[PDB]
């Protein structure tokens, strides 16, 4: 709760005028991934997030670039990439 | 002239009426895959954009598919033929009035 | 909507009357024309609206 | 339009210098940067709309077509003729342009080489104007004297 | 020639090492390492050929001919040996942990990177940062920077460099930029920890989006964190030193507050029990004095 | 050569530059004054005319009227005569605004960065000659006034 209050305080410190619509650009820094002997659930979630974003990068790059290649479809043929780990990360939770 | 109008204002009025009459020359077509419109020929687009002297590429992207200031996020939504037309006559009526 | 007017019965028709009534507009193009090259074409939209 | 910058760790000793190859080898193998190398070798990494390409790169054309207010795609075809490239270097799309790496840098090199003569010619014109003004000043000073 | 007689084959001192092409019998060849003159047999076609030895320190690995790896490793280690840390691949960049200090963040270089083409100067993270703004302005909107790596290494310095560079570019006299910059020390010193892999840590996922205008200048910002490791506090073990806040506010304050408070020594604390002397970072005057001035 | 009125103008200019003795003619002097006399291009003329890169002494460089004339008529054939189209196109490419909001700063940058270079003296005579307001010209009036010699 003290950390929450201090982060809200620094927010209000940076709470200058909030205009809307002009432009923006985002920057993200995730926590790292480590393999240590004794781990709780939170570090497992962090590692799952890292694997999730790596899969996001791979799928984004390959699948999306190839789908625009078909979308214009001037002169192109299907190419093989593979490297998909979505079934591995799906095992986290699905009550179905 | 008798009312006290310089000739340049009359030329500007003629420019406005020329723009509103030339505005309807825009022709759109389907994208063959989705509801997105297609704009293959910008002849009339270039003429009219130069008539108001604004950036056509920004104008073209906005008119063909505008970005909505919905407040949630920044999103541009695909439109249809009827939406583009409705915008065309809305602009025409606003200009004339 | 056939009703008896001043002179006689008249014939009406619904053709998206609400659409004509609201008369939507695009803010993006309206904001674009807020700043234009020619003075008069700006005057068509220089007023706050 | 995301952009990525990766990082690698060279050792477990937590010191500086004298790294070990196989650790970073495994790191790059799992990261799959080699797949990005394959796609950059094969795939086309540049997409440009027709109009901005038409306006931005016109000095090298050296043939200013005056048929304004029409023929955007025809202007693109004329620029392709002005580029005299082999069929593999270009693949015109419905609304974008497909190229391969290296053509863009060549374009900026050509245009930066081209603009030099124009700017130095304008500079020489300004020098001539200043020379004429100075000569007129000296002449009027002499006649006043 | 026609084989270079030094094609890379897998080794143990390095991942791959050269091989001398000689008499071959059914792909079985007893190649010798020209660097060692040790004839070793080989049957598998594990040839990793090289480009001719004239492309020293290739700016981008696209002029090559064979898509091998040992030559790639050779280029990477050549760049590493000379401090050229910002090598990049096709459409993205890769770095290695320097563990050293270089004066590459000079303001003159910042000015020299101001608005140039990608192929004009040697690659550097400031060049990407500056290219980002022009990329945002040339198209409609929505630029983004994403970075990702094993554990925490550089997961923070590059973001700091980006923030500093954008603050330098941010202009129209810099008090708001100074506040935005000093915000990171506050959260960092209030959030850093000590870990076996790195005594510099980050107990959360940090995200930020700058807010621009038509000119592209800062108007405001907002930061949202994600799941600080709450359990770190009570548990304690080797290198499991909880947080710098306690370790440097145990004594980093006036004696008057010591009398007012109920602070204890490194042994009297029932909760705290370890030797915190492996702290070669600073002398903890900064942590409270500079934090107070920043606040 | 044309009729003798150009020779008379050359003689009166010869009287006009009488510093350090009227008799001896300096290539630095004649080039500049003849640029004032309707010869805009002078960059390549330092090497094309002299045929010698020896530009050491500004005091005694041997140029005489007798050989100064035929060289001038050979140069008078108008080796190159540019026209305003390329100039205005290059300025518009150089123009980052299209109307003339703030031109002085980048004009100074390009002039101090250009190969032939301009010292700041040219910078203060820039503000004169109708170029007083901050970008009052959209690169057509300045073209007309510079093309007046
Ligand atoms: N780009 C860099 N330049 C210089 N030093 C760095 C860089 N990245 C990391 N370091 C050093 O490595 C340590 C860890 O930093 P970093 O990886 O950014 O944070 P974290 O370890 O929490 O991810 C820091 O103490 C810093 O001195
Ligand atoms: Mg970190």
């Amino acid at each position: 709760r003290l950390f929450r209050w201090i982060l809200t305080r620094v927010n209000k410190a940076l709470d200058k005028t909030k205009r809307q619509g002009a432009s923006f650009l985002g920057i993200l820094d995730i926590a790292g991934f480590e393999i240590f002997e004794i781990n709780s659930f939170e570090q497992l979630c962090i590692n799952y997030t890292n694997e999730k974003l790596q899969q996001l990068f791979n799928h984004t790059m390959f699948i999306l670039e190839q789908e625009e290649y078909q979308r214009e479809g001037i002169e192109w043929n299907f190419i093989d990439f593979g490297l998909d780990l979505q079934p591995c990360i799906e095992l986290i939770e699905r009550p179905t | 002239t008798i009312m006290g109008f310089t000739e340049e204002e009359q030329t500007s009025i003629l420019r406005v009426v020329s723009s509103v009459l030339q505005l309807g020359n825009i022709v759109f077509k389907k994208e063959r895959n989705t509801d997105q419109a297609s704009m293959p020929d910008n002849t009339a687009a270039q003429k009219v954009c130069h008539l108001m002297g604004i950036n056509v590429t920004d104008f073209t992207r906005s008119i063909l598919t505008p970005r909505i200031k919905v407040g949630r996020d920044v999103v541009q939504k695909a439109q249809t033929k009827e939406q583009a037309d409705f915008a065309i006559e809305a602009l025409a009526k606003a200009k004339f009035e | 909507f056939c009703i008896l007017h001043y002179a006689g019965k008249v014939t009406y028709n619904a053709s998206a009357w609400l659409t004509k009534n609201m008369d939507p507009l695009n803010d993006n193009v309206t904001s674009l024309l807020n700043q234009s090259s020619d003075k008069f074409v700006a005057d068509l939209w220089k007023d706050v609206d | 339009n995301p952009n990525f910058v990766r990082c690698i760790i060279p050792n477990h000793e937590k010191r500086a210098g004298k790294l070990d190859a196989h650790l970073v080898l495994e790191q790059l193998r799992c990261n799959g940067v080699l797949e990005g190398i394959r796609i950059c070798r094969q795939g086309f990494p540049n997409r440009i709309v027709f109009q901005e390409f038409r306006q931005r790169y016109e000095i090298l054309a050296a043939n200013a077509i005056p048929k304004g207010f029409m023929d955007g795609k025809q202007a693109c075809i004329l620029m392709i003729k002005a580029l005299e490239l082999d069929p593999n270097l270009y693949r015109i799309g419905q609304s974008k342009i497909f190229f391969r790496t290296g053509v863009l840098a060549h374009l900026e090199e050509e245009r930066d080489l081209k603009i030099t003569d124009v700017i130095i010619a304008f500079q020489a014109q300004c020098r001539g104007y200043l020379a004429r003004k100075a000569f007129a000043k000296r002449q009027q000073q002499l006649t006043a004297m | 020639w026609s084989a270079k007689k030094l094609v890379w084959v897998p080794s143990e001192k390095h991942g791959f090492e050269a091989a001398s092409i000689k008499e071959e019998k059914g792909d079985e060849v007893t190649v010798e390492l020209q660097e060692n003159g040790k004839k070793v047999t080989l049957s598998k076609d594990d040839i990793q050929k090289m480009n001719p030895p004239k492309f020293s320190k290739v700016e981008d690995m696209a002029e090559l001919t064979c898509l091998n790896e040992a030559s790639v490793l050779h280029n990477l280690r050549e760049r590493y040996f000379s401090g050229l840390i910002y090598t990049y691949s096709g459409l993205f960049c890769v770095v290695i942990n320097p563990y050293k200090q270089l004066p590459i963040y000079s303001e003159k270089i910042i000015d020299m990177y101001k608005g140039k083409k990608r192929h004009e100067m040697p690659p550097h993270i400031y060049a990407i940062a500056d290219t980002a703004y022009r990329s945002m302005l040339q198209d409609r909107e929505d630029q983004s920077i994403l970075c990702t790596g094993e554990s925490g290494a550089g997961k923070t310095e590059n973001t700091k460099k980006v923030i500093q560079y954008l603050a330098v570019v941010a202009s129209s006299y810099g008090e708001l930029e100074k506040q935005l910059l000093q915000a990171n020390p506050i959260l960092e010193a209030f959030g850093n920890a000590k870990t076996v892999k790195n005594d510099n840590s980050s107990r959360f996922g940090k995200f930020i989006r700058i807010n621009f205008d038509v000119t592209g200048y800062i108007v405001g910002a907002n930061i949202e964190t994600y799941l600080l490791e709450k359990s770190r506090a009570i548990r304690q073990a080797k290198d499991e030193r909880t947080f710098h806040i306690f370790y440097y506010l145990i004594a980093g304050a006036s004696e008057q507050m010591r009398n007012d408070l109920l602070l204890e020594g490194f042994n009297n604390y029932t909760f705290l029990s370890n030797g915190h002397v492996p702290i070669p970072a600073q002398q903890d005057d900064e942590m409270f004095q500079e934090t107070l001035e920043a606040m | 050569d044309f009729s003798e009125e150009q020779t008379a103008e050359f003689k009166e200019a010869f009287q006009l530059f009488d510093r350090t003795g009227d008799g001896k003619i300096l290539y630095s002097q004649c080039g500049d004054v003849m640029r004032a006399l309707g010869q805009n291009p002078t960059n390549a003329e330092v090497m094309k005319v002299l045929g010698n890169p020896k530009s050491d002494e500004m005091n005694l460089k041997t140029l005489k009227f007798e050989q100064f004339l035929p060289m001038m008529q050979t140069i008078a054939k108008n080796k190159d005569q540019g026209c305003f189209e390329d100039y205005v196109e290059g300025l518009r490419v150089f123009d980052k605004e299209g109307n003339g909001t703030v031109m002085g700063a980048e004009i100074r940058h390009v002039l101090v960065t250009l190969g032939e270079k301009m010292t700041e003296e040219e910078v203060e005579q820039l503000v004169a000659g109708h170029e007083d307001s901050n970008g009052c010209i959209n690169y057509e009036e300045l073209v007309r006034m510079v093309l007046s010699g």
